[PDB]
RNA sequence: GUUCACCACGGUGUGGUUGAUGACUGGGGUGAAGUCGUAACAAGGUAGCCGUAGGGGAACCUGCGGCUGGAUC
RNA sequence: GCAAGCGUUAAUCGGAAUUACUGGGCGUAAAGGGAGCGUAGGUGGCUCGAUAAGUCAGAUGUGAAAUCCCCGGGCUUAACCUGGGAACUGCAUCUGAUACUGUUGAGCUAGAGUAUGUGAGAGGAAGGUAGAAUUCCAGGUGUAGCGGUGAAAUGCGUAGAGAUCUGGAGGAAUACCGAUGGCGAAGGCAGCCUUCUGGCAUAAUACUGACACUGAGGCUCGAAAGCGUGGGUAGCAAACAGGAUUAGAUACCCUGGUAGUCCACGCCGUAAACGAUGUCUACUAGUCGUUGGGUCCGGACUUAGUGACGCAGCUAACGCAAUAAGUA
RNA sequence: AAACUGAAGAGUUUGAUCAUGGCUCAGAUUGAACGCU
RNA sequence: GGGAGAAGGUACGCUGUUGAUGGUGAUAGGUCUCCUUGAGCUUUCGACAGUCGCAGAUACCAGGCUGCUGCAACUG
């Protein structure tokens, strides 16, 4: 899974203010980050379906907030998926 | 039903079909004895029912 | 989640007095204070104040009136709810127990009662018949 | 007048849809004091029922899981 | 009872609130999708503005006449004819209003989410391992029964069974703990250990600032049985065989017994998949348990579950009753 | 001045009951037909 | 996968005009070399207009097709 130091890094580059770490950018980029990690686990084990609930939450819940920032500021949306290569 | 769903669908009457189709929506029809017997009735009665089957002009036996 | 707020004021009237609670308290708006103002002034409530919390909050709270030792709001029914919003003429507002009751309406000059509507000579969206 | 173009009739082929019929066959219903049993209702005499599979003249039986809409405890 | 008509048949609406918009239901009467995630859609917090589309009001134009209704007029009355109104719930275009819905700008934190610390748990997936017990095999002792049933018999046994002790092979399940206990969306999930991994509960602070709820089609998961391929195979056991019982006994009981149950990877997609109770939100007497946290002084309180009671309310009744079938 | 006036239930499941629920009936109507007149 | 060339239709010669296009590449412009233009030759598809005959895939050459059913899976 992801630690303490690489999540910290990962809010710290997608910071929008000071020690935010609530914003569409930083839960995006957390939860990509999250997801990233956990498609090594389920090439693992891919009859894993309780843990494959969770991932497919937390990509219902990315798609959301992407959702969100395009209707909040376009631009912002568009740059953001640029970085994280969605 | 919601109000949505009254929209969505929408409640539908059956219409019953009538209980004379061999007359075909008129108040008689003429036709011709094609055989006259008696029969006997359900359950509970007792009688030799005088009773004809009778092709009319609507297509009907 | 809650998708009625009027629904809501009405029902925690309507269970509080069910219940013959003193008061009611709410979070508040300005949709709230109206409806609360129009039912003081029609004498369904003795008060409806509003207090300012922190965090730009509010309350509304709302003294029941008990007639008798019965209800005075005998029924509060919403009948403009989100589902279905009723709006009606200056000729087609309901009337509530043959005009005993009230139609709460809400009209371009604001909450106010049925019959002060039809003097008025203007209609709008009917939320509530309380009587 | 001739010729070409457009085109109605009509023709050819190959499909689709649908009505009526059809030896035979499947189930449904009605009808008598018929034959075989007695599966269910009581703990209905092996608690019943649901899904499923196998079996059996027939109701049904049996296995596996589930339910209580199971009495006696 | 009607009467120059009276009945019957056909047909439409009514009664039928019996498709319920007005105006019904879904625990057990018919009726909650097995569960979830989510697309279109439907709906949607607080505050200050803008707009004026919905909405409301006014004006204008039109909404043919006839018909319906009201006030009259003419037939001797009436039917009928006829004047004027009303209505034609509508549409269109201007004008006004801005409470609500829509569209927008800014702000907010209460719904919803994020970061950080602790905690519980049969949550899931992959490996390993342990101890009982069964079966089988090989031996030692030992001798005439064992086994089974309501009785029996089939069966096993003097070629030495069963019992007893010692080794070996193997498979499956995990006694006690164990609990209207726990976890999981449901289906489900129990030995122990490691690895990989989901959700949840909790205290405070910080952060985003309505990002929400539900959800037709769709997709995912989904007991057991069953199917395909490949392994395994101890016990149990459909089918099947024999023995009983019986009038018969394709059963129930007995003795055996194969598929299956086990594993891997796939199909199937159904259950009384049940709380026969869709999901989410708010509010509404109380009492007693229990699980996981938390805070105070063995108790007190507060949370999220999980139970038993019990008001008001509801219900045809049974009953439900903050885990509603109450009020919305 | 007026056009603003309109809303009934019964029988039938049971030993009886309440509910559910279908069936049936009493009304109005017709470009009607048929029967008696 | 197929069945399937299922079945069954239409066009087809020559003459003129005309559109598109592949290859090769003389002559020029910037050393078994490269790039651009491209003469002559050549390829492949069309369109329009006419014209002759009974007949234009004109000779040779060159699938007959379909329905029901038994058997064996098939190539061998």
């Amino acid at each position: 899974m992801l630690t303490n130091s690489d999540r910290e890094q990962i809010i710290a580059q997608y910071q929008r203010g000071e020690n935010d770490t609530g914003s569409p950018e930083v839960q995006v980029a957390l939860l990509s980050a999250r997801i990233n990690d956990l498609q090594n686990h389920f090439k693992a084990h891919k009859a894993d379906h309780h843990s494959r609930r969770g991932l497919i939450r937390m990509v219902n819940t990315r798609r959301k907030l992407l959702d969100y920032l395009k209707g909040k500021d376009l631009g912002r949306y568009t740059t953001l998926i640029s970085q994280l290569g969605l | 039903a919601t109000t949505n769903q009254l929209i969505r669908k929408g409640r539908k009457t059956i219409k019953e079909k009538s209980k004379v189709p061999a007359l075909q929506a008129c108040p008689q029809r003429r036709g011709v004895c094609t055989r006259v017997y008696t029969t006997t009735p359900k359950k509970p009665n007792s009688a030799m029912r005088k009773v004809c089957r009778v092709r009319l002009t609507s297509g009907y036996e | 989640s809650m998708q009625d707020t009027v629904g809501d004021m009405l029902t925690r009237i309507r269970n509080a007095q069910m219940a013959n609670k003193v008061s009611v308290a709410m979070p508040s708006s300005k949709l709230r204070k109206s409806i609360a103002d129009l039912l003081v002034s029609e004498g369904y409530v003795a008060s409806a104040v509003v207090n300012a919390e922190e965090n730009n909050k509010a309350t509304l709270s709302i003294e029941l009136k008990y007639f008798e030792g019965k209800a005075v709001i005998e029924t509060i029914q919403r009948f403009s709810r989100p589902g279905l919003r009723q709006h009606r003429g200056k000729d087609a507002i309901p009337t509530v127990k043959q005009g005993m009751g009230v139609a709460i309406v809400s009209t371009s000059q604001g909450i106010m009662s049925d019959r002060a509507a039809r003097a008025a000579g203007i209609g709008g969206e009917v939320v509530a018949f309380v009587a």
